[PDB]
């Protein structure tokens, strides 16, 4: 295990930059006579500075940091490329968090307690057998192998945060890790009700949480900053990231968790990060679940949600996106960014300021202008000049080039950063002005969004039911989500059911009601676990955590609600009333609280529709992947299905007039507008390009009809 | 049976396939007639050609392709197969 | 943890060794690279008595570069650092890179400048052209 | 034969950068050496240089 560490693999790139620099000091010192030579004048440091500049920019190891949650960035770090299963992989690098894609086996995350030796060897901690001292275990310690340091040695941070990890399959355990690093920060950031002990330790070390450096007392507490008055007398202050756009567009917001009069010890959490609450990772919310299949709306993976989640903004998340536009150094001259647009209504630029940039706090819908800008003209139609001269408008140059909002997105403008030429600032050559606009979106949870839990289960939101019609307990308390059972008797995902019952045990509390001792299931238990109040968090380590016997014992003990009625039996089931018909559901249905997440895949980003749009230059086909109107790809596999049906025209329409006919797609849009018949397709541009490619290869191709020997496309 | 067809599924393809040879002949059957109806509705079509239709009672906003299917269902027109 | 919330643990066992800083995988390497005085505190509970720096080790193994015809004293030693140009917020806002300029301090003896040397933050990340980057670790034989 | 330019385009990219097809450099490779060969023939150069 070489385990090239960042600094060591950085040094290796400096070797090449220095060695190739020394090759020049050998040659260029000979031509010039001596006493005109110094290590300074001859050494050109370009190869040295180019190597480091070429490393971060071009190296595959230098990666764009992935942070939509503190855990994703923490696990992006500690990740390692294995390109160059076994007993040595146990306790050093877990194959458990390898991606589910084709790169499985080449990519893995470092274990929790793994330490790196200076030479690159991975040292596992352990206790010689049970001695209290801890020594570094490795292949050298594999020679004389006799006790491990602790459980979850082979388990990483992402995997160690899955409660009841031992019950789920390695696949579902693997998917659960990837699902956690896909969560998005919610505005509320409610902590998990049931979990392991890693939430606290992983949150503070992620770096996105505010930690106190020295013991003291807070002097001031504000949304902007927090000041701590230390007993030593020194004064420390912490500026809080407020609605900062992350790398992938997730709002990074810090909330102060302390007050002025509080006295904080060193290392304590002063403010919560985006996905943390009270100093521990909160990647989702706690919701009331029902495992009954509900009239096919949760069919096969789909999940049904209560409208309460939309009303109370529990799954709502803020998303921010940056837009940029630049200025002069153009083709036919330098253009200027101005509010004036060539010909538009006064109401269209109403939200634009004196410079022409969208004013902060203003709302923007699809197509609205963000930054107004003009270009140099060609200044070179007759029919347009007549109307211009008639009504008095003039051929003021110009071509309208404005930064509009992309199709299918909306929000409010939080801030604008402008870089002008008047001020001396740093900018690329010729570019006079640079302005970046940041737009934020408050995204309600919507049908189609992808939700998932910690056990690898995932599925889209099938339907959002109004709060009135939902399976609800005799309390009148509706369930938040409704899951389905049919997944179990192939994949079995047992852990998903365990935390569901423990989620209800923790929400309602319990009291074992010991009489004449404690029951036998509490034999291996401590005394503090008994008699807990409602809404109590619970920690179950991966391999040393709870067991089935203690669970049912807690299922038997449930603090009733206000009126004293018990809502859940020892089987974790309850009689739910159909909110539509009113009749109760004939059988008891399992209910509880499960911790679910909101994955980065969202409907607003994944929906696309195009009627007409821009087309590529070389190939006249439409082009997707820009800010607007991406076209869908019709491959040969789809062409095979289209041929299997025997539909000749449908296939011809897609490949000629919908894609590549230069004169076709314009005359169809014309015929559709007039309401006429759609014309017969022409020759696709792809085929005309094919013939020229053959002619350039010195192959004389000729398209011959029945007569008139050869025809030229033109 | 089949209490009542709704929208696209009306008329049934089984009662349509009796009017032509194959399902592919059915496509060209109703497609070219839709070209004739949509022509007539816009106005007289190509050089020295008077186009007729619709033959059946038109719907409220019924499309010309949906009309031609009801026309074939009632044997209101014959075509020369092949 | 002083301000840690109360979370009941079902584990009847005890973990004596707290989890080491999971971010130490990135920090310990870059501190070894630059030869920070904090990594120089590894000689307080010493091992091998010499705290040779990564750049020094690379500069020492190449030093001196001897021309075949006549001897040339190009030996490099004791590289110098300057305080970081700007803060991470300035580098991310102004789109520049977070770096500390490094010039080697070493037959003429004219100290030479090399270039802007990127630096790692407390989160273990690099700002390269205003973008926060992370250098993964590679595993070869 | 020389392929039309629109199929081997050279257009100004975003942010002021330039972009072009490889055919332009591959065609440039040919016409450069074909011309230098004309210079060598007219120069009465030795056959080693000409045949090279
Ligand atoms: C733009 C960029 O930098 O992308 C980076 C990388 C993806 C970003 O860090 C990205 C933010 C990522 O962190 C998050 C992202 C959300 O994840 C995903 O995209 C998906 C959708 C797959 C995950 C998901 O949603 O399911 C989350 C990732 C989580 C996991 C388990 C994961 O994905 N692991 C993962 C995946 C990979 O495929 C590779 C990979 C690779 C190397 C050496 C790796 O170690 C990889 C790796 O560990 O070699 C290849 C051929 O190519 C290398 C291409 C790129 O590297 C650059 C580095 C330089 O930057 C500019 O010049 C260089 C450029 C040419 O290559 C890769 C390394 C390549 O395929």
């Amino acid at each position: 295990r070489r385990l090239r560490t960042v600094g060591e693999l950085i040094q290796n790139q400096i070797r090449v930059g220095l060695s190739r620099m020394e090759r020049v000091v050998r040659e260029r010192m000979t031509t010039q006579d001596v006493e005109a030579i110094t290590p300074q004048t001859l050494i050109n440091i370009r190869p040295v500075v180019a190597a480091i500049k070429e490393f971060f920019g071009t190296s595959q190891l230098s990666q764009f940091m992935d942070q939509n949650n503190p855990l994703s960035g923490l696990t992006h770090k500690r990740r390692l490329l294995a390109l160059g299963v076994h007993p040595s992989h146990y306790g050093r690098m877990c194959p458990i968090e390898t991606p589910e894609g084709p790169n499985i086996g080449l990519i893995g995350s470092l274990s929790v307690y793994a330490r790196v030796n200076p030479f690159g060897f991975i040292e596992t901690p352990y206790r010689k057998v049970v001695t209290d001292q801890i020594d570094y275990l490795t292949a050298d310690e594999e020679d004389r192998h006799v006790m491990d340091v602790s459980p979850r040695q082979m388990v990483s941070v992402a995997t160690a945060m899955i409660p009841f990890l031992e019950h789920d399959d390695a696949n579902r355990a693997l998917m659960g890790a990837n699902m956690q690093r896909q969560a998005v920060p919610l505005v509320r950031s409610e902590a998990p009700l049931v979990g392991t002990g890693m939430e606290l330790r992983a949150a503070i070390d992620a770096g996105d949480v505010v930690v106190a450096d020295k013991t003291g007392v807070i002097e001031e507490v504000s949304a902007d900053y927090i000041t701590v008055m230390a007993d030593d007398g020194t004064r420390q202050s912490y500026r809080l990231r407020k609605f900062a756009r992350s790398n992938h567009g997730t709002c990074a917001n810090q909330r102060p968790i302390v007050d002025a009069g509080q006295r904080v010890e060193a290392g304590q959490v002063i403010a919560d990060g985006p996905c943390t609450q009270n100093g521990e990772m909160a990647l989702g919310k706690n919701l009331l679940v029902a495992i009954m299949p509900w009239e096919g709306h949760n069919y096969e993976d789909a999940i049904i949600l209560s409208n309460r989640l939309v009303e109370e903004d529990v799954l709502t998340s803020i998303h921010i996106e940056e837009h940029e536009i630049d200025a002069r150094d153009t083709k036919l001259g330098a253009e200027e960014i101005t509010r004036d647009i060539p010909n538009v209504s006064d109401e269209v630029l109403a939200d634009l300021d004196e410079r022409g940039i969208v004013r902060i706090g203003a709302e923007v819908r699809d197509g609205d202008i963000l930054v107004g800008k003009v270009t140099p003209k060609g200044e070179t139609t007759p029919e347009e000049r007549l109307l211009r001269a008639i009504f008095g408008e003039k051929a003021r140059e110009v071509r309208d080039t404005s930064l509009k909002v992309p199709h299918g997105e909306s929000g409010k403008v939080i801030g604008i950063r402008v870089f002008s030429r008047e001020d001396d600032d740093e900018l690329p050559a010729g570019v006079n002005e640079l302005v970046r606009v940041y737009v934020a979106q408050k995204r309600k949870i919507s049908d189609g969004d992808k939700l998932a839990g910690r056990h690898g289960n995932k599925g889209v939101i099938g339907k959002i039911l109004p709060v009135e019609d939902m399976p609800f307990l005799p309390d009148g308390t509706p369930v938040d989500i409704i899951l389905n059972t049919h997944g179990v008797p192939r994949r079995m995902n047992i852990g998903q059911i365990l935390e569901t019952h423990l989620g209800w045990v923790a929400k309602a509390g319990w009291n074992i009601d010991v009489a004449a001792g404690v029951p036998d299931w509490a034999s291996k238990l401590p005394e503090e676990l008994y008699s807990a109040p409602a809404d109590s968090t619970v920690a179950t380590p991966v391999f040393d955590g709870a067991q089935e016997g203690e669970l049912a014992g807690l299922l038997g003990s449930t603090l009733p609600n206000r009126d004293g009625e018990v809502m859940v039996d020892a089987d974790g089931k309850s009689t739910l009333f159909d909110g539509r018909s009113g009749e109760p559901f004939p059988y008891p249905v399992t209910v509880g609280y499960m911790y679910i997440l909101k994955l980065h895949h969202l409907v607003d980003d994944k929906i696309h529709a195009r009627s007409t749009g821009p087309y590529s230059m070389i190939t006249q086909q439409p082009l997707g992947g820009k800010a607007q109107f991406g076209g869908q790809r019709f491959g040969e596999m789809e062409c095979w299905a289209m041929q299997a049906y025997g539909a000749a025209y449908t296939l011809q329409e897609l490949l000629t007039i919908k894609s590549d006919d230069t004169v076709g797609r314009v005359k169809v849009y014309e015929a559709i507008v007039k309401g006429e018949n759609i014309p017969e397709p022409g020759i696709p541009e792809s085929f005309k390009v094919l013939l020229k490619e053959l002619q350039s290869l010195c192959l004389n191709v000729e398209v011959l009809s029945s007569d008139g020997a050869a025809i030229e496309m033109r | 049976a089949y209490d009542t067809p709704l929208g696209i599924t009306n008329p049934p393809i089984d009662e349509l396939l009796s009017r032509a040879s194959s399902k592919y002949a059915l496509v060209i059957y109703a497609a070219k007639r839709a070209r004739q109806i949509n022509d007539y509705y816009n106005q007289l079509g190509d050089g020295i050609l008077e186009y007729v239709g619709p033959l059946v009672e038109p719907g409220l906003q019924e499309k010309p392709l949906s009309i031609a299917l009801r026309e074939i269902h009632g044997d209101l027109l014959e075509h020369t197969e092949g | 943890v002083p301000g840690a919330p109360n979370r009941v643990s079902f584990a009847k066992l005890r973990e004596p060794l707290e989890v080491p800083g999971l971010l130490d995988v990135q920090t310990d390497s870059f501190e070894w690279l630059v030869g920070s005085d904090r990594w120089r505190q590894a000689a307080i509970d010493r091992g091998e008595e010499n705290p040779v720096g990564g750049l020094e080790e690379v500069l020492a193994e190449l030093s001196p570069i001897e021309d075949f015809s006549g001897s040339m004293s190009l030996s490099f030693s004791d590289p110098r650092f300057d305080e970081v140009k700007a803060s991470v917020d300035e580098c991310k806002d102004k789109d520049m890179t977070y770096a500390a300029p490094l010039f080697v301090t070493a037959i003429k003896s004219q100290t030479v400048f090399m270039g802007d040397f990127p630096m790692m933050t407390e989160k273990g990340t690099f700002i390269i052209n205003g973008t926060e980057r992370v250098v993964v670790s590679q595993l070869v034989r | 034969p020389v392929i039309p330019p629109e199929l081997r385009p050279m257009v100004q990219l975003d942010g002021g950068r330039f972009a072009t097809s490889d055919l332009n450099d591959l065609y440039r490779r040919v016409i450069n050496r074909n011309n230098r060969l004309k210079r060598l023939i007219d120069l009465g150069a030795p056959e080693i240089i000409v045949n090279n």
